[PDB]
RNA sequence: AAAGGUUUGGUCCUGGCCUUAUAAUUAAUUAGAGGUAAAAUUACACAUGCAAACCUCCAUAGACCGGUGUAAAAUCCCUUAAACAUUUACUUAAAAUUUAAGGAGAGGGUAUCAAGCACAUUAAAAUAGCUUAAGACACCUUGCCUAGCCACACCCCCACGGGACUCAGCAGUGAUAAAUAUUAAGCAAUAAACGAAAGUUUGACUAAGUUAUACCUCUUAGGGUUGGUAAAUUUCGUGCCAGCCACCGCGGUCAUACGAUUAACCCAAACUAAUUAUCUUCGGCGUAAAACGUGUCAACUAUAAAUAAAUAAAUAGAAUUAAAAUCCAACUUAUAUGUGAAAAUUCAUUGUUAGGACCUAAACUCAAUAACGAAAGUAAUUCUAGUCAUUUAUAAUACACGACAGCUAAGACCCAAACUGGGAUUAGAUACCCCACUAUGCUUAGCCAUAAACCUAAAUAAUUAAUUAACAAAACUAUUUGCCAGAGAACUACUAGCCAUAGCUUAAAACUCAAAGGAC
RNA sequence: AACAUAAUUAAUUUCUAGACAUCCGUUUAUGAGAGGAGAUAAGUCGUAACAAGGUAAGCAUACUGGAAAGUGUGCUUGGAAUA
């Protein structure tokens, strides 16, 4: 081969793009801005969804609770009112590090870190917390933390193991009786390795992605 | 040859094919320029009907005219296919009979 | 007429004659013979005959023949853990040759079968699909199922011309 | 290929062209209906509409699907490592999908592209290497590997930037082209995206519309052809005109070949024309294309023997000379010379010399011989130097040679002789014949490198029968290299090398023809 | 050009800025004018070749000429050869 030439400028491109994309950052205040009157997203022209629309007006945001609060609410326990009409159990995040959005006006833009409890089971270490944007959450009373965290497990009913396929459950008899295993047990599923969280479930803000800064 | 230059060489050598008049295509259509006469070479003896257009490529070329008598002039659209004349020397293309303004010829 | 002298050898099934399939140890098989002599004209045969059949079916074997540098022929096999195995052939028929070598370097019949089904694993006569990969393209071709429709019209009933008429008309 | 037609007065050989088969595109003429498949001038410019969303906000998707064949000899196959803009599992592993560095082997054309010019190694920083006739480099052309893959996405290879600023998504338009599908319906099926989900979205796709391009089932009948190849013509008209042919050919008054008729033949919803594609080296080289003017050294492929040379004209140098000329001298005819016959020329001639000089040039007989040398070439005598062992065949881009003619400088010069002059002949005679005289043939230096350099036989080792195309020189096997692929254009054009400059070697195409050519 | 702030949840900022413009060259098209080859095809001037073609023909080369061609030198037979 070797007529196969180099290509500066795309070379130049590419690492040119990717610096002014470093410098240029987008901040929570303006990704994360809202019009009120049209719901309607100025920084990309985005509409929120029709069932969104009476929580972004009848809700708050998570830092705007936490900026009205002596260290951001640091230990102070957090509740989102879709958990609240959800889950009878306690779901509340026990907030650990928060950093605001300084460049905001109010303070009403930024992330927050704590400890996960859902449905009254508690995690063990703290993570970053997923959707602080969103209109949902719900500040626990320091006078009514007590009554709020108070919960007691009921034993698991969900059943642990279960019947297989019709199809498969033959074939796993019909095994049985070539090899010379006889035997009239069941054949049955353990469904205690392979338990699914709820939907709502919190996801790892971490690994979650961000959007760009080129405006719409 | 020997076993060992038949190796070196390999399969013969193929000369390209070349195009003709109609440039590897089925038909051009031309813009007649001139109507005249050609003589066939000998040993034949006729006055044939031939004439000068210019076509869609752009280069002029002679078409013979078949048939008992046309009425094409200056300035007309006529469709040329392939096809040497063989009396005629040099005429390698011919005029289609009952396209654009070339028509059938009047039967008898 | 074929040019060459036993012009045989250049045929497909002559080539594919050969026995000898090397073991995957066998890297290089240097052959050392002379071209004069009495005692090595077996391994003058083994060159003109064999030679051929041995690389028809070990093409990853490098083959490199030295010619009048020894006393006597031999051949020597370099093997990929750096054995390197020298085999005398002074003496011996080319037949002798290729027997001797097939026995103490070559794969036995018993692993050639088991690759070959290995190969042919994938292949499935159910399997639908082009000519060259499957038996059949479609399942209008089996019998008792519904024929292509460019062959056998279907039923206007199973058209959807006709069904989408019937919608409107409903 | 199971072949056929066509070189001639005729036969044989060689050899090209064409015919018969198959398929696609377009065009002429012609056609009902239904089912199916496929839809295709143009990387040209694009009016309008649509082709990407989803969803309790964050995110995910819009990186796909769909389109085109832009660029690039670009690739195929295989190895290694690594991640993954992922999936599904574990706190550690199975996949799907990619990326990077590579290489057993394979991979378009032109060698008139023959050199590339840093294209290598080492690791004190030196060494001077690397690729290439086993095809480097340069240029040109092309999508290939086909369950699919690769490249491209308005242009500037790229796209920070800049610019002439976007349908190569679906439908559609302009222009252009021999080339002509709906500015349509639906997300019901499948696929993709999103969502936990009921579900939503999609010019993917599904079901339709359009079109003899193909296949299938039916119904109607049209198209071409009718000298030979090659199935099939009646009558008239025309008269080398008008026309016709794929090839050979037909037409100047009885045309089975043109036109119109008539009847037959072939195919048939088609049919014929044009264009394109499908078939591709184990054959040849005295006389038909083809053994190179000669020899030597390499690397491969083959071969297997251990010798050679041993005074007939190889070659080079020096010396030498018999015959016949030439010059000089003596004597001497009156003419001499020349042709088929003449003329001119000449009497500064002629004849003799057992007179002198010369050593220029060329070597009778032998030779009815067949030697030497690589070939070219070499034969008057003598002397000196000298040919000789590589198993054998096989070499160019290297080296050394290479008749004659020719060029360069200095000499030679008996005779011969291009040119030139004079004389004849002839219608003319820039010729054949006569006479005169140059370049030149000779020597010494250098160049030139061409021959019908032809035994028109490459070399080498076998065989002489299990063998007549013709003629020549009986046939034929094996090994290696060179060479050839219809004729002419063409010992030409261009390119490169060369002491060559009106040169040699190397060496095409357009175009024309249906033959050319060999033997009898 | 690559540092500096900050630090009793922890983060901020830097992580740059010019010049990638001409090219040296290399191909192709245009063709003043000057040539070649072929065919057209009734001609003109000679008769060069094919017969011993009426001077046997040809090769290389040189010179000469309306034109084919002529002459020289060596070579070839793809000519002849008894008086
Ligand atoms: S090919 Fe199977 S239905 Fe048509
Ligand atoms: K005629
Ligand atoms: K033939
Ligand atoms: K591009
Ligand atoms: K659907
Ligand atoms: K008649
Ligand atoms: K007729
Ligand atoms: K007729
Ligand atoms: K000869
Ligand atoms: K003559
Ligand atoms: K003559
Ligand atoms: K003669
Ligand atoms: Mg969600
Ligand atoms: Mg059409
Ligand atoms: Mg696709
Ligand atoms: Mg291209
Ligand atoms: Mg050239
Ligand atoms: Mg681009
Ligand atoms: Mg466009
Ligand atoms: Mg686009
Ligand atoms: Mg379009
Ligand atoms: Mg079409
Ligand atoms: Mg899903
Ligand atoms: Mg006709
Ligand atoms: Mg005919
Ligand atoms: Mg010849
Ligand atoms: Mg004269
Ligand atoms: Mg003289
Ligand atoms: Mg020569
Ligand atoms: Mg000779
Ligand atoms: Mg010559
Ligand atoms: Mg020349
Ligand atoms: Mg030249
Ligand atoms: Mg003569
Ligand atoms: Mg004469
Ligand atoms: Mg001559
Ligand atoms: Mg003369
Ligand atoms: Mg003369």
């Amino acid at each position: 081969r070797k007529k196969v030439r180099p290509r500066l400028i795309a070379e130049l491109a590419r690492r040119v793009r990717a610096l002014r994309e470093q410098r240029n950052q987008p901040r929570d205040s303006q990704l994360y801005a809202l019009d009120y009157e049209t719901l309607t997203r100025p920084h990309s022209g985005r509409r929120l969804p029709v069932r969104a629309w009476a929580d972004v007006r009848r809700e708050s945001r998570l830092l705007q609770l936490l900026a009205r609060l002596p260290l951001f609410g640091l230990g102070r326990l957090v509740t989102r009112k879709s958990w609240l009409w959800q889950h009878d159990e306690p779901c509340y995040w026990r907030l650990t590090r928060v950093r605001p959005d300084y460049t905001a006006q109010n303070l009403d833009h930024g992330r927050a870190w704590g400890i996960l409890t859902f449905k009254g089971k508690s995690e063990d270490t703290a993570r970053e917390i997923e959707q602080v944007m969103y209109h949902d959450w719900r500040l626990v009373p320091k006078h009514e933390e007590e009554a709020f965290t108070a919960f007691t497990a009921k034993p698991e009913d969900r059943l642990n193991s279960v019947p297989y396929p019709p199809l498969l459950r033959a074939m796993i008899l019909a095994e049985r009786q070539k090899n010379g295993d006889t035997s009239v047990q069941e054949p049955l599923l353990n469904l205690e390795r392979t338990r699914m969280r709820p939907w709502d479930y919190p996801a790892k803000q971490e690994t979650k992605g961000r959007a760009k800064g080129t405006p719409v | 040859a020997t076993l060992n230059q038949m190796h070196r060489l390999g399969p013969r050598k193929e000369p390209p094919k070349r195009l003709g008049p109609t440039e590897g295509r089925p038909q051009l259509k031309g813009v007649v320029l001139r109507t005249f006469i050609r003589k066939p070479k000998k040993p034949n003896s006729a006055n044939r009907k031939c004439c000068r257009v210019r076509l869609s490529t752009g280069k002029e070329a002679v078409c013979f005219i078949p048939g008992e008598g046309h009425t094409l002039q200056e300035h007309h659209v006529v469709l040329v296919e392939g096809g040497r004349t063989q009396d005629l020397p040099g005429v390698k293309l011919k005029v289609v009979r009952g396209k654009y303004d070339c028509g059938h010829v009047q039967k008898k | 007429p074929m040019k060459g002298r036993f012009p045989i050898r250049r045929t497909l099934q002559y080539l594919g004659r050969g026995d000898v399939v090397f073991k995957e140890s066998v890297k290089i098989m240097t052959v050392n013979y002379n071209t004069y002599g009495e005692l090595g004209e077996g391994a003058r045969k083994f060159v003109f005959f064999n030679i051929p059949q041995i690389q028809y079916k070990n093409p990853w074997v490098q083959i490199m023949m030295f010619k009048n540098m020894t006393p006597s022929p031999f051949l020597r096999f370099y093997l990929d853990s750096g054995e390197q195995v020298l085999v005398d052939v002074e003496t011996k028929s080319n037949k002798e040759i290729m027997e001797h070598i097939k026995k103490i370097l070559g794969k036995k019949e018993e692993t050639l079968r088991e690759e070959e089904l290995e190969k042919q694993q994938r292949f499935h006569p159910g399997n639908f699909g082009p000519r060259k990969y499957c038996l059949r393209e479609c399942m209008c071709e089996v019998e008792g199922q519904v024929p292509c429709p460019g062959l056998v019209p279907l039923p206007k009933e199973m058209t959807g011309k006709y069904k989408a008429a019937l919608k409107a008309s409903t």
